[PDB]
C-alpha cells in the first residue's frame, strides 16, 4: 500500500479516544463543588491564571486531540443554552467511555452499548420528572427561611439564622414583577 | 558491607498481595477449559516421554507440581476436597481464584485485607444457609420407583455422546450396577473392562469380577471351565518351564548327575504344582504367565489355570473370592482361597475370557465394553463412570439442587439484593462476592462453543421471574430447567464447595509477606 | 441492553464520589449510606424509610436536601444527562484514524 | 450467491472452482450489515441461506430492529438498477486487473 | 591513591564519615527489622508465609518465631534481638513489644539528632524517664487476681493472652489451658511450664482435644499388657531386631539348612535380652526404633509391657522425667539407669490408644494437653498459643497484678510522663517528650491492623483520658473507630509484664546509640 | 519451478493495494456503520460515513487502487447509489 498519510483502526484508537476523554475529565474533577481547589494556567509568555471553575478552566484549556474538542464544544453548547453543569457533564461523559470501553474487550458491539444509553436516558428523565417539585413555600408554610440558612451557615453572618434570613425572604417576594405574559 | 538479608528474597505490602493473586490466576487457567463433561482435554508429558490425556482436574493438579508457594495452597485445598467429597477440584480451584480477581482493584486503592476477609466469612455463611432452603428431599416424589428416576438422571449425562442412541439401553445397566453393590457405596469397586468389535448393544454386564485373559498359551481342550465350587488361589508364582526367575544351574563332572538335576529342575516346577493340588485349589489365576508343561498337569487333574493376570484384577479378585493374593506355593491353604458359585469361560467377543459369579465376599462387578475401536471406549468408560457417579450420589444424598450453574446464578440474585441493605465497605464487596459466583454458568458455555454473553444475559433475566431451578443447557443452546431435565448434585457437595473455595480466598489474602529462609 | 445499561447506572455515582472525596471525607462509606436510603424509598412507600436524602459537605454526612434548602433546577440536570449521552455515543462511534 | 453455487456444480472444468468463488464472495455484503447491528456474523448469513432456500427473497436482515425480518414488510426497497450496475461494473473492474501483467514508466 | 578512602582505617570495614552520620544508618536497620513484625501485633495481625531452612511452607503470625527463621545479619540489629531473648525470660509474653517499641525510641531518637543535640544527652534522657515509667505503673493497676483457683476465673485471663495468637478459639482453648494449670498450683512454689507437656495428634479438628493427667503419647501399647505399676522402666533407643556384638560376630549364610538355624538364632538372642529385663523386674520398656514381629510374643511372655516411641524429644522427656536414659546398646540389663514411675496404664481417648505415664503415690505437676487438628501447619500454631497461655500465669505465681490492654495504659502512661517534661527545665525534656510519644505506637500499630485510621483513633484516646476516666483502650473493629471500655470487656495484661519489657527495650535502645562506629577485626 | 519473468509480484501487489482500500470502507457500510476521523495534512479533521467524500480524500498514489476511485464514480453517475457496496 502507497499512502500520502497513516492510518490505523482497532481497539487501540478506541482506547486513545477514552484515555484522552480521561485526561480531560481528571483536570476538572477536583475542582467540582464549592469546596473545590484551585488551579493555575500558565500560558506562553509565561503569565499565570487561578480559579476554582471548571466553565472558565475548559475554556482557557488547550489540548489538542481529535475527541478532546468534541467535549470542549460540548461545554459551550451547555453554557450558552443554560449555563451551569458544566463540569459535570465533563466527568459524566468521561465514566460513560471508561465503563464502554470495559464492555467492548467483552466482545459487546458498540451499536448495543450506544442503544443502552439512549433507552437509559430516555427512562431516567421520565423517573425524575416524578420526583420533582414545583414552586412552594411562598404561601401559608415557612421552611424557605431555612433555605437560605444552610447557605449562610458557612459564613459569620450565621451566628444568627432567623434573624438575618427572614429578611433575605422578604427582598426576594417583594421584587416580583411580571413584565411577560404572566 | 554489612547487609540484613544476604540474598534473603522478601518483599510485602501491596504489591506481595497483587503478586499472589496473578500467581493463583495461572492455575485456575490450566484447569479452566476442562470443567464440563465437554470441556476440552490436555496433554502433559513427564520425563518417561509418555503423554497422559483426560480433563480431570484432579489429576492435572497432581502433574504440575507448582514451586510457587501461594499456588502450592490451592493444590492442597483439591487434595482435601477429594477426602470430603471426591469431585469438584475443578470447580474450587476455578471459583476460588475468582474472587481474587473481583477485589483485586478494590487492594490496589487502599482498602484494608482485613476488611476483604469480614466480607467473604459473613458472605459464605449466609450462601449456605440459603442453599438449605432451596434444597429439596426428592423420594417417593410422584409415587416414582426409585429406579425410573435414577434411569432417567443417567441418560441426561450421557446425551449428545455417541451412546446417546443407544443410551436407554445403557442407562439399565449402570443403574443396576449400582443396586448390585451393597449399602456402602463406593466407585473403586465396579470395574470395567473393554473388548474391541461388536456393536454397542453387545456391551455385557458382569456380576463377578472378569478380566482380558492375555493368556495366549497351549492347554485347550482340556480344564472344563465349569465349576460348582472351586477354591480361588491368587498366586504370583511363575510356572514357565525355563523362566527369568527360577532356574537351577548345577555344574558337576559326573554324567547320572545330569539325569537328576535336569529332573530337579523339572522337580522345583513340579513342586509348585503340587502345593496347589496339595491345597485343592481348582482356580489358578496367576500374574506372571504360565508354561505349557503346567498347563497339562492341572489339565489331568481336572484344574483350570489362567496367567498374565494383573496385580489390580488380582486385587479386586481378592475382595471378591475372600482369600487373599499369597507369594509363594508353599503357604497356600484354605484360609487365601476363594469360593465362587459359578465359574464359565465365555467366549464372547472371541477371546477368551475368565469371570465369576456369586462370590460370598464380593461387592464388586465387571462391565465389558463392546464397540467399533479403542477411542470409543475409552472415552465411554470414563463417561459411563461419570453416570455412576450420578447414581451413586443420588442414593447416598437425597437432597439435591439444580446443576449446571442453577444455584450459582440463585446465591448471586440473593446476595445482591441483600448487598444494597448493608450500609459500609461491605456493600461493594458481598456485591463483589456475588458477580464471581457467575464465571462457573459462563464456563459452562465457552466451553461447550456457545455464546456465553447471550445465554447468560437472558439466563440472568429469568431469575428476575422467581423460577430458581433455571440454568445452561449443555446439549441445546438454550434457557432450560435442569430440575426438570433431572440434573442434580448433592446440596452437601456445594457446601462443602463454596467453604472450600472461601477459605483458600481468605488464605491468600491473609498472607502479608513472604519469608525465605536461603539454605 | 443489560450491560449497557446496568453500566449507566454505575457511572452516575462519580457526581457523589467526586463531592465526597472534595469534602475530606471517605468516599466509600457516604456512597454506601448513600444508596441504602433510596433503595428504601424504592422497596415500600412507608414513611419510615428515609426518601429524598443528599449528602452534607460541612458536616460529611447524609442530610436531607427538602428541607436544607439545597436545590437545582430541572433542566439543568434533565440537559446534563442528554448531552453527556450525545458526547459518550459521538466519540464511540469512531472506529478509525485517518490521515494524509 | 446460493443459485451460482447449483450452477457451479453443472459446468466442467475450471468452471467449477472459479464461479463457486464468485458465489462464496457475494456473502461479505450481509455479512457486513449483520456486524453493523450489533449480531453475530457467521450465524446469521448461515440462518438466511436457509430461509432463501425454503422461502423467497423476503428473508433478510433488518438494521432498524436489530434482528432477521421480512424486509418486504419493514418497507425497505431498493431499485433493480443499482444491483445489476454493481455487479456490472465491478466484473469489468476485476477483469481488467486480472489481465495487468506488469506496469511500466516512461518518459 | 590520593584522595584516599573516608575515616576507613581498618579491615576495609565501611566507616561512615560525619556527613554520613553513622548513627542514623545503624537506626536504619533496627528501624527495618520492626516494619517486619509491626503487622504481626494484635488479634487482626496479618499472617506470614515463611519457607523453613528445609524448604517447609510455614505460615504463622508468631513473632518469636520468624526471628528464628529470618536471620539477622546486622550487629546493631541484634540487640533488639538479643533483648527479646531475654523478654522470653522471667514472663512468656511482650515479645511483640521490645521489636515496635526498641525500634520507635531509635525512629524519634533520629529527630533529635538532626536538631544537633548531643548523643550522650539522648541517652540521659531515656534513662530518666524510664525511672518514672517504672513509678507511676503501679498507680494504673485497676484489679488483680482473685487468687480462688477457679476455672472461671482462670480462663477468663487466658482470654488476653491467647488473643493475638489463635483467633476464634480464644473460648475453647481458655478452659482447655485452665484445667491444666489449676492442678498444678495448689503445690507452692512448683509450678514449672516444662512440667505441662503438649502433645499434637492428627485428628479432626479442635473441638475434639481434651485434657489429661501425666505423660500422655499418641503412640498405642505395641504389648497386651494393660496397666502395671512396676516402678522400673527402661528406655532403648536401639530397634529390636537380631542381636549383634561390636565385635565382628561374622554370619555366614550358605545352605537352606543353616538360614535356618541362624534364623532361629535371633530368636534365642531376642529370648535372653528381654529376659534379662524381666530379671531387673522391668515390666515396662520403651523402644525409640521398630519393633520385630517375634518381640512381642516375648513381652507378652514375660508379661512386659512395650512402648514405641518414633520421636526422638519424646525420649528425652522420660530422660529428665523419671531418669531413665537411652542406651545405645540392645536392652542392657542397667538397673540403675532405669527411672521410676507409680502408675503406668494404656488409656483411649477420642477413639485413639493412648499411653499414661503418672505417679499416683507422688503428688506430682505431671500433666498433659492433647491436641487435635487437620493440618498440622495449623496445628503446630496452637502449641505456640499453649506455652505463652501456660507462661502467663507461671508470672502470676509471684504478686498478682494486672494491667489494662488494648493500648490502654500506654496511653496513661505517655500522659503522665508528659507532664514530668513540661516542668523540668533544661535540654533533658526533649528526649523525655519523645519518650512519651513512643508509646504512640503500639496503639497505632494495633489501630493500622484493623483497618482503622490511626490519627482518628489517637485523637479520640486523649479526649476520653484528659476528662478522667480511666481503663479505655481501643475497640477491635473493621467500621467502627470508636473505644470502648477494657475492664468491662475483660481485656487484662500482666504488670511484670509491661514492667519487665520496658526495662528491657530500654536498655536495647540505649545500647544502640552508644555504639557509634562499626569495625571488624581479625583474629 | 523456475520463473525467471515474475508477474505474480503485481498480481500481488494490485491485489493488496486493492483489497487494503476495499478493507477500511467498508465499516462505513449500512444505517448504522461506524464513522471515521479524516485528519487534512494541515491538521483539519473531521467526521462522516459517507463512502465516496472519504475515497477522495485517500489520494492513492497505487494504479489499481486509483481504478477502484474511477469505479466508485461511474457507479453514482448511473444508479446514483450503492457507491460503498
Amino acid at each position: 500500500l502507497s499512502v500520502f498519510g497513516d492510518r490505523s483502526t482497532g481497539e487501540t484508537i478506541r482506547s486513545q479516544n477514552v484515555m484522552a476523554a480521561a485526561s480531560i475529565a481528571n483536570i476538572v474533577k477536583s475542582s467540582l463543588g464549592p469546596v473545590g481547589l484551585d488551579k493555575m494556567l500558565v500560558d506562553d509568555i509565561g503569565d499565570v491564571t487561578i480559579t476554582n471553575d471548571g466553565a472558565t478552566i475548559l475554556k482557557l484549556l488547550e489540548v489538542e486531540h481529535p475527541a478532546a474538542k468534541v467535549l470542549c464544544e460540548l461545554a459551550d453548547l451547555q453554557d450558552k443554552e443554560v449555563g451551569d453543569g458544566t463540569t459535570s457533564v465533563v466527568i459524566i461523559a468521561a465514566e460513560l467511555l471508561k465503563n464502554a470501553d470495559e464492555l467492548v474487550k467483552q466482545k459487546i458491539h458498540p451499536t448495543s452499548v450506544i442503544s443502552g444509553y439512549r433507552l437509559a436516558c430516555k427512562e431516567a428523565v421520565r423517573y425524575i420528572n416524578e420526583n420533582l417539585i414545583v414552586n412552594t413555600d411562598e404561601l401559608g408554610r415557612d421552611c424557605l427561611i431555612n433555605a437560605a440558612k444552610t447557605s449562610m451557615s458557612s459564613k459569620i453572618i450565621g451566628i444568627n439564622g432567623d434573624f438575618f434570613a427572614n429578611m433575605v425572604v422578604d427582598a426576594v417576594l417583594a421584587i416580583k414583577y411580571t413584565d411577560i405574559r404572566g | 558491607v554489612i547487609l540484613l538479608k544476604e540474598g534473603t528474597d522478601s518483599s510485602q505490602g501491596i504489591p506481595q498481595l497483587v503478586s499472589n493473586i496473578s500467581a493463583c490466576q495461572v492455575i485456575a487457567e490450566a484447569v479452566r477449559t476442562t470443567l464440563g463433561p465437554r470441556g476440552m482435554d490436555k496433554l502433559i508429558v513427564d520425563g518417561r516421554g509418555k503423554a497422559t490425556i483426560s480433563n480431570d482436574g484432579a489429576t492435572i493438579l497432581k502433574l504440575l507440581d507448582v514451586v510457587h508457594p501461594a499456588a502450592k495452597t490451592l493444590v492442597d485445598i483439591a487434595k482435601s476436597q477429594d477426602a470430603e467429597v471426591g469431585d469438584g477440584t475443578t470447580s474450587v480451584t476455578l471459583l476460588a481464584a475468582e474472587f481474587l480477581k473481583q477485589v483485586k482493584p478494590y487492594v490496589e486503592e487502599g482498602l484494608h485485607p482485613q476488611i476483604i476477609i469480614r466480607a467473604f466469612r459473613t458472605a459464605t455463611q449466609l450462601a449456605v444457609n440459603k442453599i438449605k432452603e432451596i434444597a429439596v428431599t426428592v423420594k417417593k416424589a410422584d409415587k416414582v420407583e426409585q429406579r425410573k428416576l435414577l434411569e432417567k438422571c443417567a441418560m441426561t449425562a450421557l446425551s449428545s455422546k455417541l451412546i446417546s442412541q443407544q443410551k436407554a439401553f445403557f442407562a439399565k445397566m449402570v443403574v443396576d450396577a449400582v443396586m448390585m453393590l451393597d449399602d456402602l457405596l463406593q466407585l473403586k469397586m465396579i470395574g470395567i473392562k473393554k473388548v474391541q468389535g461388536g456393536a454397542l448393544e453387545d456391551s455385557q454386564l458382569v456380576a463377578g469380577v472378569a478380566f482380558k485373559k492375555t493368556f495366549s498359551y497351549a492347554g485347550f481342550e482340556m480344564q472344563p471351565k465349569k465349576y460348582h465350587n472351586p477354591k480361588i488361589a491368587l498366586l504370583n508364582v511363575e510356572l514357565e518351564l525355563k523362566a527369568e526367575k527360577d532356574n537351577a544351574e548345577i555344574r558337576v563332572h559326573t554324567v547320572e548327575d545330569y539325569q537328576a538335576i535336569v529332573d530337579a529342575e523339572w522337580n522345583i516346577l513340579y513342586d509348585k504344582l503340587e502345593k496347589i493340588h496339595h491345597s485343592g485349589a481348582k482356580v489358578v489365576s496367576s500374574k506372571l504367565p504360565i508354561g505349557d508343561v503346567a498347563t497339562q498337569y492341572f489339565a489331568d487333574r481336572d484344574m483350570f489355570c489362567a496367567g498374565r493376570v494383573p496385580e489390580e484384577d488380582l486385587k479386586r479378585t481378592m475382595m471378591a473370592c475372600g482369600g487373599s493374593i499369597q507369594t509363594s506355593v508353599n503357604a497356600l491353604s484354605a484360609d487365601v482361597l476363594g469360593r465362587c458359585q459359578v465359574f464359565e469361560e465365555t467366549q464372547i467377543g472371541g477371546e477368551r475370557y475368565n469371570f465369576f459369579t456369586g462370590c460370598p465376599k464380593a461387592k464388586t462387578c465387571t462391565f465389558i465394553l463392546r464397540g467399533g475401536a479403542e477411542q470409543f471406549m475409552e472415552e465411554t468408560e470414563r463417561s459411563l463412570h461419570d453416570a455412576i457417579m450420578i447414581v451413586r450420589r443420588a442414593i447416598k444424598n437425597d437432597s439435591v439442587v439444580a446443576g449446571g450453574g442453577a444455584i450459582e446464578m440463585e446465591l448471586s440474585k440473593y446476595l445482591r439484593d441483600y448487598s444494597r441493605t448493608i450500609p459500609g465497605k461491605q456493600q461493594l464487596l458481598i456485591g463483589a462476592y456475588a458477580k464471581a459466583l457467575e464465571i462457573i454458568p459462563r464456563q459452562l458455555c465457552d466451553n461447550a462453543g456457545f455464546d456465553a454473553t447471550n445465554i447468560l444475559n437472558k439466563l440472568r433475566a429469568r431469575h428476575a421471574q422467581g423460577g430458581t431451578w433455571y440454568g445452561v443447557d449443555i446439549n441445546n443452546e438454550d434457557i432450560a430447567d435442569n430440575f426438570e431435565a433431572f440434573v442434580w448434585e448433592p446440596a452437601m457437595v456445594r457446601i462443602n464447595a463454596l467453604t472450600a473455595a472461601s477459605e483458600a480466598a481468605c488464605l491468600i489474602v491473609s498472607v502479608d509477606e513472604t519469608i525465605k529462609n536461603p539454605r | 441492553e443489560q450491560l449497557a445499561i446496568a453500566e449507566f447506572a454505575r457511572s452516575l455515582l462519580v457526581i457523589p464520589n467526586t463531592l465526597a472525596v472534595n469534602a475530606a471525607q471517605d468516599s466509600t462509606d457516604l456512597v454506601a449510606k448513600l444508596r441504602a436510603f433510596h433503595n428504601e424509598a424504592q422497596v415500600n412507600p412507608e414513611r419510615k424509610n428515609l426518601k429524598w436524602i443528599g449528602l452534607d459537605l460541612s458536616n460529611g454526612k447524609p442530610r436531607d436536601n427538602k428541607q436544607a434548602g439545597v436545590f437545582e433546577p430541572t433542566i439543568v440536570k434533565v440537559k446534563s444527562l442528554k448531552f453527556a449521552t450525545e458526547a459518550a455515543i459521538t466519540i464511540l462511534r469512531i472506529d478509525d484514524l485517518i490521515k494524509l | 450467491a446460493l443459485r451460482l453455487t447449483e450452477y457451479s456444480r453443472t459446468l466442467s472444468g475450471m468452471e467449477s472452482y472459479c464461479v463457486r468463488a464468485f458465489a462464496d464472495a457475494m456473502e461479505v455484503i450481509p455479512s457486513t450489515l449483520a456486524e453493523n447491528a450489533g449480531l453475530n456474523p457467521i450465524s446469521t448469513v448461515t440462518e438466511l441461506r436457509n430461509r432463501h432456500a425454503q422461502g423467497e427473497k423476503t428473508a433478510g436482515i433488518n438494521v432498524r430492529k436489530g434482528g432477521i425480518s421480512n424486509i418486504l414488510e419493514e418497507l425497505v426497497v431498493q431499485p433493480l438498477l443499482v444491483s445489476v450496475s454493481a455487479l456490472t461494473l465491478a466484473t469489468e473492474t476485476v477483469r481488467s486487473i486480472l489481465k495487468i501483467d506488469d506496469v511500466v514508466n516512461t518518459r | 591513591k590520593a584522595p584516599g578512602f573516608a575515616q576507613m582505617l581498618k579491615e576495609g570495614a565501611k566507616h561512615f564519615s560525619g556527613l554520613e552520620e553513622a548513627v542514623y544508618r545503624n537506626i536504619q536497620a533496627c528501624k527495618e527489622l520492626a516494619q517486619t513484625t509491626r503487622t504481626a501485633y494484635g488479634p487482626n495481625g496479618m499472617n506470614k508465609m515463611v519457607i523453613n531452612h528445609l524448604e517447609k511452607l510455614f505460615v504463622t503470625n508468631d513473632a518469636a518465631t520468624i526471628l528464628r527463621e529470618l536471620e539477622v545479619q546486622h550487629p546493631a540489629a541484634k540487640m533488639i534481638v538479643m533483648a527479646s531473648h531475654m523478654q522470653e525470660q522471667e514472663v512468656g509474653d511482650g515479645t511483640n513489644f521490645v521489636l515496635v517499641f526498641a525500634g520507635a525510641l531509635l525512629e524519634l531518637a533520629e529527630e533529635l539528632l538532626r536538631i544537633g543535640l548531643s548523643v550522650s544527652e539522648v541517652i540521659e534522657g531515656y534513662e530518666i524517664a524510664c525511672r518514672k515509667a517504672h513509678e507511676i505503673l503501679p498507680n494504673l493497676v485497676c484489679c488483680s487476681a482473685k487468687n480462688l483457683r477457679d476455672i472461671d476465673e482462670v480462663s477468663s485471663l487466658l482470654r488476653t493472652s491467647i488473643m493475638s495468637k489463635q483467633y476464634g478459639n480464644e473460648v475453647f482453648l481458655a478452659k482447655l489451658i485452665a484445667q491444666a494449670c489449676v492442678s498444678i498450683f495448689p503445690d507452692s512454689g512448683h509450678f514449672n511450664v516444662d512440667n505441662i507437656r503438649v502433645c499434637k495428634i492428627l485428628g479432626s479438628g479442635i473441638s475434639s482435644s481434651s485434657v489429661l493427667h501425666g505423660m500422655v503419647f499418641k503412640k498405642e501399647t505395641e504389648g497386651d499388657v494393660t496397666s502395671v505399676k512396676d516402678a522400673k522402666i527402661a528406655v532403648y533407643s536401639c530397634p529390636f531386631d537380631g542381636m549383634i556384638t561390636e565385635t565382628k560376630g561374622t554370619v555366614l549364610i550358605k545352605t537352606a539348612e543353616e538360614l535356618m538355624n541362624f534364623s532361629k538364632g535371633e530368636e534365642n538372642l531376642m529370648d535372653a535380652q528381654v529376659k534379662a529385663i524381666a530379671d531387673t523386674g522391668a515390666n515396662v520398656v520403651v523402644t525409640g526404633g521398630k519393633v520385630a514381629d517375634m518381640a512381642l510374643h516375648y513381652a507378652n511372655k514375660y508379661n512386659i509391657m512395650l512402648v514405641r516411641l518414633n520421636s526422638k524429644w519424646d525420649l528425652r522427656r522420660l530422660c529428665k522425667t523419671v531418669g531413665a536414659t537411652a542406651l545405645p546398646r540392645l536392652t542392657p540389663p542397667v538397673l540403675e539407669e532405669m527411672g521410676h514411675c507409680d502408675s503406668v496404664y494404656l488409656s483411649e481417648v477420642g477413639d485413639t490408644q493412648v499411653v499414661v505415664f503418672k505417679h499416683e503415690k507422688e503428688d506430682g505437676a505431671i500433666s498433659t494437653i492433647v491436641l487435635r487438628g487437620s493440618t498440622d501447619n495449623l496445628m503446630d500454631d496452637i502449641e505456640r498459643a499453649v506455652d505463652d497461655g501456660v507462661n502467663t500465669f507461671k508470672v502470676l505465681t509471684r504478686d498478682k497484678r494486672l494491667v489494662p490492654g488494648g493500648g490502654a495504659t500506654e496511653i496513661e502512661l505517655a500522659k503522665q510522663i508528659t507532664s514530668y517534661g513540661e516542668t523540668c527545665p533544661g535540654l533533658e525534656q526533649y528526649a523525655i517528650k519523645k519518650f512519651a510519644e513512643a508509646f504512640e505506637a503500639i496503639p497505632r500499630a494495633l489501630a493500622e491492623n484493623s483497618g482503622v485510621k490511626a490519627n482518628e483513633v489517637i485523637s479520640k484516646l486523649y479526649a476520653v483520658h484528659q476528662e478522667g476516666n480511666k481503663n479505655v483502650g481501643l475497640d477491635i473493629e473493621a467500621e467502627v473507630p470508636a473505644v470502648k471500655d477494657m475492664l468491662e470487656a475483660g481485656i487484662l495484661d500482666t504488670y511484670l509484664g509491661k514492667y519487665w519489657a520496658i526495662k528491657l527495650a530500654t536498655n536495647a535502645a540505649v545500647t544502640v546509640l552508644r555504639v557509634d562506629q562499626i569495625i571488624m577485626a581479625k583474629p | 519451478y523456475q520463473d525467471r519473468d515474475k508477474p505474480a509480484q503485481i498480481r500481488f501487489s494490485n491485489i493488496s493495494a486493492a483489497k487494503a482500500v476495499a478493507d477500511a470502507i467498508r465499516t462505513s457500510l449500512g444505517p448504522k456503520g461506524m464513522d471515521k476521523m479524516i485528519q487534512d495534512g494541515k491538521g483539519d479533521v473531521t467526521i462522516t460515513n459517507d463512502g465516496a467524500t472519504i475515497l477522495k480524500q485517500m489520494q492513492v498514489l497505487h494504479p489499481a487502487a486509483r481504478m477502484l476511485v474511477e469505479l466508485s464514480k461511474a457507479q453514482d453517475i448511473e444508479a446514483g447509489d450503492g457507491t460503498t457496496s
